[PDB]
């Protein structure tokens, strides 16, 4: 029955639902996330030269 | 000394372009002993340039010639005999970018420098090999000295 | 046991730099080494920047559950 891990027995709750966004860090928004690392990919490709 | 870069350059055509700013003129050149172009804007009612006309270019970062010492702060009360000025016209602005075609290299072989003096713009394109001492906001000088022959 | 924010939010700010400021009036014992103005709020703006307000903040939550948080605990911003 470890198909009950493989299937996720659910999604992964967001980063504001838990841990709180005023004291644990880096609990960001899952669109931001996505902002930051799509910039993080650019930017490591513009500053490189 | 701390001569950046000193070389002959001949105008080819003034402002082509066309936005023609008043007191200024935008000079496109070509280089003799390298193999440069260079787009500089110069103050026209003060040091009238033409097209035809040869003129050394000197980018130093000090204009002290004893000695690279780098003061930056501008005195009119007090003159000393060992400065670059020689020459006839002398600006003063800060290196804001320098470009390149690189291709997952260092340094290619077609280097620019983006100076601003003020506000007149210049941009000088050659062989990196000729580039090195530009670095992003390094406040260089400019001489010039109209030749001719 | 306190998880609430560790920053002084601006009506924090207002409300310990205003009865401080009014603690420094009303010929109340002044708390710094100063130079001789005469503003309460100055005052208390400058003991801000000194960690020397020893107040006690009661962050009341919606429950009635109160945080007691100090002055000089809670990171100021700049």
């Amino acid at each position: 029955r470890r198909k009950y891990q493989k299937k996720a027995a659910a999604c992964p709750d967001p980063s504001l639902s838990v841990w709180r966004p005023d004291i644990y860090f880096a609990s960001v928004s899952e669109t931001f996330e996505t902002k930051v690392d799509d910039y993080s990919q650019e930017w490591a490709a513009q500053t490189e030269k | 000394a701390g001569i950046l870069f000193e070389d002959i350059f001949d105008v080819k055509d003034i402002d082509p372009e066309g936005k023609k700013f008043d007191r200024v003129s935008r000079l496109h050149c070509e280089s003799e002993s390298f193999k440069m172009d260079l787009i500089l804007d110069v103050n026209i009612q003060i040091y009238p340039v033409d097209l035809g006309d040869k003129f050394r270019l000197v980018i130093a970062s000090t204009l002290y010639e004893d000695g690279t010492l780098d003061d930056g702060e501008y005195n009119p009360t007090d003159d000393r005999p060992s400065r670059a000025d020689q020459f006839e016209y002398v600006m003063y602005g800060k290196v804001y970018r320098i470009e390149g075609d690189e291709t997952s290299t260092e340094a290619a072989t077609r280097l620019s420098a983006y100076v601003s003096y003020g506000g007149l713009l210049m941009r000088l394109q050659g062989d990196a090999n000729n580039l090195h001492g530009f670095e992003v906001d390094s406040r260089v000088y400019l001489l010039m000295k109209k030749l001719a022959f | 046991k306190r998880i609430t924010t560790p920053y002084m939010t601006k009506y924090e700010r207002a409300r310990v730099l205003g009865t401080r400021a009014l603690q420094i009036a009303m010929c109340a014992p002044v708390m710094v080494e100063l130079e001789g103005e005469t503003d309460p709020l100055l005052i208390a703006m400058k003991e801000l920047k000194a960690r020397k307000i020893p107040i006690i903040i009661r962050r009341y939550l919606p429950d009635g559950s109160y945080e007691d948080w100090g002055v000089d605990e809670l990171i100021i911003t700049d």
